[PDB]
């Protein structure tokens, strides 16, 4: 994509007279540990959620 | 519906215990009038949707 307009709003930031305004970057690694488990079944119970639409099912 | 065929031993001495009051389901709609009309509202489309 274009490098400017995806990250305007962070090039606005870091050159602004304004300093209430701050830039937080998370960069999240070996997380799928930390998809094993609950959150993998959170995930799939989100996903069973739609089912009360339809009405057919076993 | 095609009618049922009772023996005649069920005719002459059968019994069945059913209790035939009829409870109001009032309390609960009109209490509760989103939750409810939602609720209902919601199944009877699912079903509609699957003709």
């Amino acid at each position: 994509a274009l490098p400017h307009d995806v990250m305007a709003p962070q090039l606005a930031v870091t050159s602004s007279d304004d300093v209430s305004k701050i830039c937080v970057a998370k960069d999240f690694g070996q997380f799928d540990t930390s998809q094993w488990g609950q959150i993998s079944k959170a995930h799939a119970d989100g996903v069973r959620s739609m089912k009360a639409h339809y009405s057919m099912g076993h | 519906y095609r009618p049922r065929r009772f023996k005649e031993i069920e005719h002459t001495h059968g019994y069945v215990y059913r209790e035939l009051n009829q409870g109001s389901l009032l309390p609960l709609v009109d209490a509760n009038l989103k939750e409810s009309s939602s609720y209902y509202f919601k199944k009877l489309m699912s079903s509609i949707s699957n003709v």
